[PDB]
């Protein structure tokens, strides 16, 4: 259905043993995203 | 075969056929290790403007 | 600079502000210092990026079988402790350390 992907696609050994590669054309890891967390100090009153 | 610290380059890929590469290699910057400021607009900081 | 170690000297000395290589190559020399006073800004930020490998005969017909094979490495966690050999040092380039002077 088509002859050549050009999109991210992350090389691995699976699909590495039916296809052909190419050298990358970027280099990119895989860090972990959480939603930033706004700084704010309880200290609940004076008495604390 | 050549294993090494070989680069990989366009020329050198047109003689002899490489692997997918196991080291990745750019152009860096080195620098000195910084000491670290401390926020020269530190006194007004401990606090908010509304207090 | 002619010699990469003699660099380095005249960057901790201040004669320099910045060497400029191979990031496989000075990453491990910025990792491997005693002190830690050395640290890189190629944190993602390496121009021109290619990687290393295996040379081969252009028709050795090893190509398939190094490329599944190194990629089985690349895809298990194998590259990475021999990354924690050699190639690392004590000195940790990322901060990880606050300084009140
Ligand atoms: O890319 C380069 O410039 C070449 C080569 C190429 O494909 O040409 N690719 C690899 C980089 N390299 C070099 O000559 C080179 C230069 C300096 C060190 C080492 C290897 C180990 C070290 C250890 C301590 C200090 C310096 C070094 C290799």
């Amino acid at each position: 259905q088509a002859d050549m992907i050009v999109a991210p696609l992350t090389i691995n050994n699976e699909r590495a043993q039916y296809i052909e590669f190419s050298k990358p054309f970027k280099y990119q890891g895989l860090t972990i995203l959480v939603k930033k967390e706004i700084p704010r100090s309880t200290l609940d009153s004076f008495m604390q | 075969m050549a294993i090494g610290s070989l680069t990989i380059n366009e020329e050198r890929s047109e003689i002899v056929d490489f692997s997918v590469p196991f080291v990745e290699t750019g152009i860096s910057v080195m620098v000195a290790r910084s000491n670290g400021t401390v926020s020269p607009s530190a006194f007004l900081e401990p606090y908010s403007p509304a207090v | 600079q002619p010699r990469v170690e003699e660099a380095l000297t005249q960057l901790k000395a201040g004669k320099l502000d910045a060497f400029i290589y191979d990031a496989a190559v000075l990453n491990y020399m910025a990792r491997k210092d005693e002190g830690c006073k050395l640290v890189t800004i190629g944190s993602g930020k390496v121009f021109a990026t290619t990687g290393y490998g295996i040379a081969l005969h252009k028709g050795s017909r090893w190509k398939r079988p190094i490329d599944l094979a190194l990629l089985q490495f690349l895809g298990d966690d194998e590259i990475e402790m021999l990354e924690r050999l050699w190639l690392s040092g004590i000195c940790h380039n990322d901060k990880i350390e606050v300084m009140s002077s």
